[PDB]
C-alpha cells in the first residue's frame, strides 16, 4: 500500500516529530499488514499512549491515539507511620513521579509495591487504594489511601536443645530482640558450653500482619583444663596465683575469666602501672573436650589535675573533699576506688565514672577525671487519722542548694491540733565520723482543745542546732542547743495548770479565760539511740531503743528537765520470720528544778493508736479540775465546763485529759502472717495481737488539800487494752486497723475502739 | 537512682534483692519525717549490697510504726 499522506489524531504532549520516525512506516513508503503490527507495537512501545489504532484510509495512513494521563501530583492519606516524602521516594524509584505519564495497568503493581514496602515497620499486611482523579487537559492526580494496621507474638521455641528442655530455658513488647539473644547465648556459656553456637534465628508468620513465631536454632560440649600465666609480671607472681585459683570440676565460663583478667589488671593498677594489659587465648582441645586457657599479662606516678565535669548544678568547690588522695601528688589506684563510692553515697548526682588521661608533654604525669551526672526533690503528703484528723504535710528539698553542700528542707505540717512549720539545713557527712548539723528554724501553733485536752493555746517559735556523732553503726548519739519562745494564751482555769503558773511566779484570775504567758527558754538536748533491727520497715528481729533528754540551761525563764525512753524489741519464732513477738515500752518523766514545775505544754500523754489502743488520744492520765469561771461566749442549751453562769459555785471534777509529768506505757504484741493473703504479696501485710498497758500521773499533785478529788499522784491505776491490729501497704499509702477493747479503764477515760491512719507521697 | 521500670527496658541488670531506708519522728513536737534521708539510707543499704543506682518502688510515710509517731520509709531494689 502506497502511503502519500500520514496524519496523527489525539497528539497533545507528544509532537509530530517524535511519532513521525518512532514508527517504521513513513510518507512515500509501501505498507503491508506486517508493518501494521510493527508500527502499532512500536508506537505502543513509545510508552506514551493510553491506546493506539494505526490504519489505512483510501490513500491516507491515519494514526488514532490517546495519550497517557500525565501525573500532576501524588497525594497520600492514611499513612500515619511512613513519611510522605519517604513514600514519594519509593514511588520515584518505581517509575511513578510527577511529570511522568502513568500506566493505568501498573496501579495494581504500584499497590503490591507500596504494600511490599510497608513491611519496613510492624504492618506486615494493609490495603493501599488508588484514587486516579482526572484533571485539566489530560492530567491526573493519583491519590493513595492507606489502610494501615499495626505485630504480634506468643510462641518462642528452641530446636537442637538436648541439654535443656525448652520450658527450662523459658525459666528466665517484642518488636526487636538483640541483647536478649546474647543473654540466652550466655545461658549456655555459664554452664560450660564454650563450643556453643547459634546457627540461625527464624521469624515465622501467620496470614495476618498480627501473628509472629520465633524459632532459634542451636549447635550445643566442653570444660576447663587449666590457667597458665606468662609475661612481665612485675614480680607480683606470688599474688597472681591467688587470683587465678581454680576449683576441680570447673565448667568453663568466659565472664568469670574476664573478672580475673580485670582483677589482675586492677592489682597491677593498684601498684602504679597505668595501663596493665591482660590477654587470654584459649587452646581448644577437642581430643580432651576441654579448653586450656593461656593468659598473657603485659604490665606497662603523679597527678597534675583532679578534674570535675558534669557538675552543672553543684559549684566547683563542694566536691573538693570526697576522696582518699590529693592533687599535685602520687597516684593510688586503690585510693581512687576507696573514694569512688563517696560521690555516689551523697545522692547529689545520678551516674559517676573515672577517666585517666596523660598530661600534655609529660612522661609520668596523669590527670584523673571524675564525671558526675537532679537535686530538687518535692515531697507532698495528705492523710486522715484519729489523732491528726485531716493532716497536710509538705517538704521542699534541695541537696546542693546554690552549691553549698548543705541540703535545705522547708517542711510544713498541719494536723487537727498543732500546726508546724520548719526550715532546715542539713549536712549528713560534715566530718570524718559521719557527723551531721541538724540546723532548724521553726514555728508551732498548738491548740490543746483539738488535741482532746483541757483548753489552752500555745504559739511558739525558736531554733535548734543538733550535732549527731556516730559510734557503732548500731549506736548513734546526738546532742545540741535549742532556743524556744512560748506565748501561752486562752487557758480555761484548772487546778493543775494554775499550780504550774504559781510555780513560775505568775498569778492570773481563776474566774476569767483572759490570760497570757510569755517564756523564753534555752535548752540543752541530748539523744542516744541504739538500733539492731534487721529491717527498718516491718522488722522481724532485733531491738531499738531511744533516749531523749531535755534540760533547761540557766537564763531560761523555765527551769525543768524531761527524759523519755522508747523500747522496741522483735523476737522471731519461726525459721522463716513470719511469726514474731514484739515488746514496746515507753517511759517518760520530767520535772521542775528551781522549786518550779515543768510546763503543761511539755506533759506526757497516753492513749490513741500511738500507745494504748482502745482509748481516745491523750485521754489517759490526770483529768482537769476546773475552777468556777465566767465563760466569754456564754450561750445556754450549750455545754461548758464549770461555768458560774451554768450554776457553778465550787471546783469541778472532769473527763478532759491534761496529761502529766510521769508516764509509762508498755505493749506486748504477737505478729503473725495475715490470714488469707498469698505469700506473693504477704510481705506488705502485718497482722498483730497486742496487749497494751499504760499510765500517766502527776508527782506534783496535792492529795491532802483536794480530798474530794482523785489522787492524780497515784500511778497504781494501770490501764490495759487488748486487741487486733492490721497494717497494709495499700496503693493509697500506709495503713492500720486497730480494733481494741480497753478492758481496764479508769474514771472518765474515753474509749475509741476502732482506730486508723493513711498517707500518700 | 531509677524511678520506673520503663527506664531500664532492654538492659542487662543483676537484682541483688531488696533494700530499705527510713527516717523516724517520735512525737508531734519533734523533727519531721525526712524522705531524702530515707532515699539515702536505702542507697547505703544497696551500697553494702554494692550497687551504683537503686530501683525505687514507692516512698510512703507510715502512720503505725512501733517505735515512733510518723516514719518515712523508701523501698527499693539494688542493681548492678
Amino acid at each position: 500500500f502506497v502511503v502519500k499522506d500520514i496524519h496523527f489524531e489525539g497528539l497533545q504532549r507528544v509532537a509530530v516529530g517524535a511519532a513521525l520516525l518512532s514508527m517504521p512506516v513513513r510518507t512515500g513508503d509501501t505498507v503491508n499488514d506486517e508493518d501494521i503490527s510493527n508500527t502499532i507495537r512500536a508506537l505502543f512501545a513509545t510508552g506514551n499512549f493510553e491506546d493506539v489504532r494505526v490504519l489505512r484510509d483510501g490513500d491516507t495512513l491515519l494514526v488514532q491515539v490517546k495519550e497517557r494521563p500525565t501525573i500532576a501530583s501524588i497525594t497520600f492519606s492514611g499513612n500515619k507511620s511512613v513519611k510522605d516524602d519517604m513514600l514519594k521516594q519509593n514511588l520515584e524509584a518505581s517509575g511513578v513521579r510527577v511529570g511522568e505519564s502513568l500506566d493505568r495497568t501498573t496501579i495494581a503493581d504500584i499497590e503490591k509495591g507500596l504494600e511490599d514496602f510497608y513491611y519496613s515497620v510492624g504492618k506486615y499486611s494493609a490495603s493501599v487504594k488508588a484514587v486516579v482523579t482526572p484533571l485539566p487537559r489530560n492530567r491526573v492526580d493519583l491519590k493513595l489511601v492507606f489502610q494501615e494496621g499495626v505485630a504480634e507474638i506468643q510462641q518462642i521455641n528452641i530446636v537442637g536443645n538436648h541439654a535443656f528442655t525448652t520450658d527450662e530455658l523459658i525459666s528466665h513488647q517484642k518488636q526487636k530482640l538483640a541483647g536478649d539473644l546474647e543473654t540466652l547465648r550466655s545461658y549456655y556459656l555459664d554452664r560450660g558450653y564454650a563450643r556453643f553456637n547459634i546457627d540461625s534465628t527464624q521469624v515465622s508468620l501467620t496470614p495476618d500482619k498480627k501473628g509472629i513465631y520465633v524459632t532459634v536454632n542451636i549447635t550445643e560440649q566442653y570444660k576447663l583444663s587449666g590457667v597458665e600465666v606468662s609475661g612481665n609480671l612485675a614480680g607480683h607472681s606470688a599474688e597472681i596465683e591467688q587470683l587465678t585459683k581454680i576449683e576441680p570440676g570447673e565448667l568453663y565460663n568466659g565472664t568469670k575469666v574476664t573478672k580475673m583478667e580485670d582483677d589482675i589488671k586492677k592489682l597491677l593498677g593498684r601498684y602504679g602501672y597505668a595501663y596493665p594489659r591482660v590477654q587470654s587465648m584459649p587452646e581448644i582441645n577437642d581430643a580432651d573436650k576441654t579448653v586450656k586457657l593461656r593468659v598473657n599479662v603485659d604490665a606497662g606516678f603523679y597527678v597534675r589535675k583532679i578534674r570535675f565535669e558534669g557538675n552543672d548544678t553543684s559549684k566547683d568547690a563542694v566536691l573538693r573533699r570526697e576522696m582518699r588522695q590529693m592533687e599535685g601528688a602520687w597516684l593510688g589506684s586503690d585510693l581512687v576506688d576507696q573514694g569512688k563510692e563517696r560521690l555516689n553515697r551523697l545522692g547529689f548526682f545520678e551516674t559517676v565514672d573515672t577517666d585517666t588521661q596523660r598530661v600534655p608533654g609529660s612522661p609520668d604525669q596523669v590527670d584523673v577525671v571524675y564525671k558526675v551526672k537532679n537535686t530538687g526533690s518535692f515531697n507532698f503528703g495528705i492523710g486522715y487519722g484519729t489523732e491528726s484528723g485531716v493532716s497536710f504535710q509538705a517538704g521542699v528539698q534541695q541537696d546542693n542548694w546554690l552549691g553549698t553542700g548543705y541540703a535545705v528542707g522547708i517542711n510544713g505540717t498541719k494536723n487537727d491540733y498543732q500546726t508546724y512549720a520548719e526550715l532546715s539545713v542539713t549536712n549528713p557527712y560534715f566530718t570524718v565520723d559521719g557527723v551531721s548539723l541538724g540546723g532548724r528554724l521553726f514555728y508551732n501553733d498548738f491548740q490543746a482543745d483539738d488535741a482532746d485536752l483541757s483548753d489552752y493555746t500555745n504559739k511558739s517559735y525558736g531554733t535548734d542546732v543538733t550535732l549527731g556523732f556516730p559510734i557503732n553503726e548500731y549506736n548513734s548519739l546526738r546532742a545540741g542547743l535549742g532556743y524556744v519562745h512560748n506565748s501561752l494564751s486562752n487557758m480555761q482555769p484548772q487546778v493543775a495548770m494554775w499550780r504550774y503558773l504559781y510555780s513560775m511566779g505568775e498569778h492570773p484570775s481563776t474566774s476569767d479565760q483572759d490570760n497570757s504567758f510569755k517564756t523564753d527558754d534555752f535548752t540543752f538536748n541530748y539523744g542516744w539511740t541504739y538500733n539492731k533491727l534487721d529491717r527498718g520497715y516491718f522488722p522481724t528481729d532485733g531491738s531499738r531503743v531511744n533516749l531523749t533528754g531535755k534540760v533547761t540551761i540557766p537564763g531560761s525563764d523555765n527551769e525543768y528537765y524531761k527524759v523519755t525512753l522508747d523500747t522496741a524489741t522483735y523476737v522471731p519464732i519461726d525459721d522463716d520470720h513470719k511469726w514474731v513477738v514484739l515488746g514496746r515500752t515507753r517511759w517518760g518523766y520530767g520535772d521542775g528544778l528551781g522549786g518550779k514545775e515543768m510546763p503543761f505544754y511539755e506533759n506526757f500523754y497516753a492513749g490513741g493508736s500511738s500507745t494504748v489502743r482502745g482509748f481516745q488520744s491523750n485521754t489517759i492520765g490526770p483529768k482537769a479540775v476546773y475552777f468556777p469561771h465566767q465563760a466569754s461566749n456564754y450561750d445556754p442549751d450549750y455545754d461548758y465546763e464549770c461555768a458560774t453562769q451554768d450554776g457553778a459555785k465550787d471546783l469541778c471534777k472532769s473527763d478532759d485529759a491534761v496529761g502529766g509529768n510521769a508516764m509509762a506505757v508498755a505493749s506486748l504484741e504477737f505478729i503473725t502472717p495475715t490470714p488469707f493473703i498469698s505469700d506473693k504479696y504477704a510481705n506488705s501485710v502485718r497482722t498483730s495481737f497486742f496487749w497494751d498497758m499504760g499510765t500517766v500521773w502527776d508527782t506534783n499533785w496535792d492529795s491532802s488539800q483536794y480530798s474530794g478529788y482523785p489522787d492524780y499522784s497515784d500511778p497504781s491505776n494501770i490501764r490495759m487494752s487488748a486487741g487486733i491490729a492490721l497494717q497494709w501497704m495499700s496503693p493509697l499509702g500506709p495503713l492500720v486497723f486497730s480494733y481494741a477493747q480497753p478492758f481496764k479503764k479508769y474514771d472518765g477515760d474515753k474509749a475509741e475502739q476502732f482506730q486508723f491512719n493513711i498517707g500518700k507521697t | 537512682i531509677y524511678t520506673n521500670a520503663e527506664e531500664l527496658v532492654g538492659k542487662p541488670f543483676r537484682d541483688l534483692g531488696e533494700v530499705s531506708g527510713d527516717s523516724c519522728q517520735a512525737s508531734n513536737q519533734d523533727s519531721p519525717p525526712s524522705i531524702p534521708t530515707a532515699r539515702k539510707r536505702m542507697q547505703i543499704n544497696a551500697s553494702k549490697m554494692k550497687a551504683n543506682a537503686v530501683l525505687l518502688h514507692s516512698c510512703e510515710v507510715t502512720s503505725g510504726t512501733p517505735g515512733c509517731y510518723r516514719q518515712a520509709v523508701c523501698i527499693g531494689s539494688a542493681l548492678n
